[PDB]
DNA sequence: AAACGCGGGGGACAGCGCGTACGTGCGTTTAAGCGGTGCTAGAGCTGTCTACGACCAATTGAGCGGCCTCGGCACCGGGATTCTCCA
DNA sequence: TGGAGAATCCCGGTGCCGAGGCCGCTCAATTGGTCGTAGACAGCTCTAGCACCGCTTAAACGCACGTACGCGCTGTCCCCCGCGTTTT
């Protein structure tokens, strides 16, 4: 989930992700937001959507 | 060597207030001691406001918010009349 | 050109034209509106009518038509503002006001 | 005679009926001589200095001996003690 | 209808969005009235 | 050629003058204790403003003391006191 | 309760006891009396208008809108509470 | 070996800890509504520096734990470790405060 | 002419004439005599020196290379001179020195 | 917008005394506003006086009479000596 | 006055009692605070602008220093009053 | 609960120096013209304070309780002052 990754960055960012799936893009939009740079703390996503 | 004496305007006050009461000359030393040092505290606070606003004016708002600030109660509240009053009579004459 | 006075012209006895001149002369800004030396002189011709009124109080008090600075002493301290707004402010002979500690004093 | 104890609270009203120096003068006199004199000699001592300070001590120090007895009746005592004046002076900031 | 017109004739901050979407629906989201 | 230089007035000052002024302050049973406790305390208070006050003196390039410079010197130290001009 | 809330107390009081038992620990606090919690409230309170109403009055002298730590500065330092890492 | 203690021990590593460290010791939303609420009550709708908050509240709390060892200065002075509310206001009064 | 800073004159870093400036600016007086901002800024660098000194101590003595205001505290107010002069400058995020009340300690 | 600040002043004095320890700019800030702090203090003592004796010309000797006054212990006879130390400099060049 | 004593009895002080309080632990939430929005407000930055007392010329009576009292209040004599300590 | 006495407050006679006003004589305080300039005040912008909720979760709060200390009560001894002293 998405606060559960933000609490959570510690350790299933360190484990590698080739295609992540991320739902519900419209809390996505704000870049200024805690979410967004934590998915480049999450390091890797090959394919994404 | 004309000194500004507070001794006679002070009285004037005492004659226009406590007209019945004297007042001894260790008294009225006490009030001239009193009024060049009450119009420099004010005055000292008052264009440190006037940096405050960093400006190289000031007006009778300024003295009102140095009556503003300090004053205990109805002294400030008399004193934003009376300080503005008399300049309500001094905008008047 | 005519020497006249702003104490009369705002109703009070200081001389609000002394209080210019050491207004401008007190450097606090460059333009002085001297409207502030009446804001200045107001406070003081009230608080003068303030403070006179209960040193001659103190004084009839003590049976005395002379202010003398016990008069003085009780004139402002009893005030809880003026010695309030006068808690390091002093009245030279102005001496103590009669008051005995309460286990002191016997009951 | 007498007990330890009683007539002290007369003093207490005369005292602060009244409104002068509870002090020595000639004493007082040399006493600023005494310490103006220990900075810079050669004063030529006005008795105007030399008075100044007078009210400056004597009514801090009887305020601070209200103070002494609020922290000794706060501590139960009439027979003060410099613990009562000293934490007095720490809670004036003197001490 | 009345706090319509008195409450905007007050004109603290934030409140004038606020409180005519409030009144609409109930008074009793206002604690006083 | 006589050198006057006075040092501790302040016993003096007497006991008595305690014993006068620990009643004008409030005190009851005053304890031997406190007496001298009093006369090194007010010392402190003693040098304080001198140490400045003379300090006023020589910048003023004078060898006599005006009760002026206590008043410069207890508005400095905020014991503003009336009587004396101002 | 359920339907309507009601679950306010105070922002002086929204100063916790356990908060006041902190600040009583900070300050040198073995035993608190349980009146030490609400006595230390009313003389925080205390302290904490007369700085803000000036400040106020500074904020209407200067025509401002925005209390500012500058203000704060402006009051505090006047009122004897000089703090530095403010200005 | 359970370790219940009595009433009186564990206060003191804070009285360690918080002398130790540096900061504040209270609910900031608390204490932030206690700003605009204040400065509300003498006049309404401020722009609120939260800067203000904090500049009050570096001299609130320092000077809050500042009473306190006058108040327990008169307490073990009048033979108490356990503090009352005399203590606090002699201690004010000492201080001038009250 | 240029910007050649009046500091380099005294062995400062307080720019003297920035100091002079600051002296014509303060309305301190008419005249401000040419060394009173050497003075002020020979004092300035002496006092920078003083509280300098005192907080690397402190910063270093807590194992960092960064001094800080709780440095800053730690520091200052364990100075007897300093303290005393400073009695009521508060240093934010300065807190306090670690230290306990005597009979609060449990025996 | 080039303003003058005393950050790498303070810098300075720093990297002149303390280099093996930087600073936190908070303790930069705290300092910066102490730096116009006594810069005030002193000056408005320095001002004090001028107007104590009626001076318009303060001078360093008047500096020197505020450090006199002003400062406790050392701290005086340090700023007595340091404050006229760069002065020697100063006058010297 | 100081100053030196000096009964003298109760005030400090010790100390013991007692009982409760106030932390303490831990169960119980809970509002704390964080993010996270969405926005907009007055702060902020500029944009000219003129008025404003500056400043200085003239003047002039202000007001206060030096010059005239005489009287509010202190000093003292005598007595009435009023608090306190031993019946 | 009461008188003896010591302290206080009050009231009558004296007189005086200080409080207050008198008499010039300015000098400062004012009026009279600037004087650009200071802040007066228009516009602009943009930001920065703005609530707000998602939500956590540990802090606060809920309470059992245990005893500690703060006072309940005492005797004392002490101790400091009061009465008497004089000198300084």
């Amino acid at each position: 989930t998405f606060e559960y990754i933000i609490k959570e960055r510690a350790l299933l960012s360190k484990v590698k992700w080739v295609h992540m799936i991320i739902d519900e893009g419209h809390r996505m939009k704000n870049a200024q937001s805690k979410l967004s740079l934590t998915l480049n703390t999450h390091y890797h996503a090959d394919y994404r959507l | 060597t004309r000194k500004e004496s507070y001794a006679i305007y002070v009285y004037k006050v005492l004659k226009q207030v406590h007209p019945d009461t004297g007042i001894s000359s260790k008294a009225m030393s006490i009030m001239n001691s009193f009024v060049n040092d009450v119009f420099e505290r004010i005055a000292g606070e008052a264009s440190r406001l006037a940096h405050y606003n960093k400006r190289s004016t000031i007006t009778s708002r300024e003295i009102q918010t140095a009556v503003r600030l300090l004053l205990p109660g109805e002294l400030a509240k008399h004193a934003v009349s009376e300080g503005t009053k008399a300049v309500t009579k001094y905008t008047s004459a | 050109a005519k020497a006249k006075t702003r104490s009369s012209r705002a109703g009070l006895q200081f001389p609000v034209g002394r209080v210019h001149r050491l207004l401008r002369k007190g450097n606090y800004a460059e333009r002085v509106g001297a409207g502030a030396p009446v804001y200045l002189a107001a406070v003081l011709e009230y608080l003068t009518a303030e403070i006179l009124e209960l040193a001659g109080n103190a004084a009839r008090d003590n049976k005395k038509t002379r202010i003398i600075p016990r008069h003085l002493q009780l004139a402002v301290r009893n005030d809880e503002e003026l010695n309030k707004l006068l808690g390091r402010v002093t009245i030279a002979q102005g001496g103590v006001l009669p008051n005995i500690q309460s286990v002191l004093l016997p009951k | 005679r007498y007990r330890p104890g009683t007539v002290a609270l007369r003093e207490i009203r005369r005292y602060q009926k009244s409104t002068e120096l509870l002090i020595r003068k000639l004493p007082f006199q040399r006493l600023v001589r005494e310490i103006a004199q220990d900075f810079k000699t050669d004063l030529r001592f006005q008795s105007s200095a030399v008075m100044a300070l007078q009210e400056a001590s004597e009514a801090y120090l009887v305020g601070l001996f209200e103070d002494t007895n609020l922290c000794a009746i706060h501590a139960k005592r009439v027979t003060i003690m410099p613990k009562d004046i000293q934490l007095a002076r720490r809670i004036r900031g003197e001490r | 209808q009345i706090m319509y017109q008195q409450m905007l004739k007050y004109r603290g901050f934030n409140n004038q969005i606020m409180q005519l979407k409030k009144i609409c629906n109930h008074p009793f989201v206002f604690e006083e009235v | 050629r006589h050198r006057k230089v006075l040092r501790d007035n302040i016993q003096g000052i007497t006991k008595p003058a305690i014993r006068r002024l620990a009643r004008r302050g409030g005190v009851k049973r005053i304890s031997g204790l406190i007496y001298e406790e009093t006369r090194g305390v007010l010392k402190v208070f003693l040098e304080n403003v001198i140490r400045d006050a003379v300090t006023y003196t020589e910048h003023a390039k004078r060898k006599t003391v005006t009760a002026m410079d206590v008043v410069y010197a207890l508005k400095r130290q905020g014991r503003t006191l009336y009587g004396f001009g101002g």
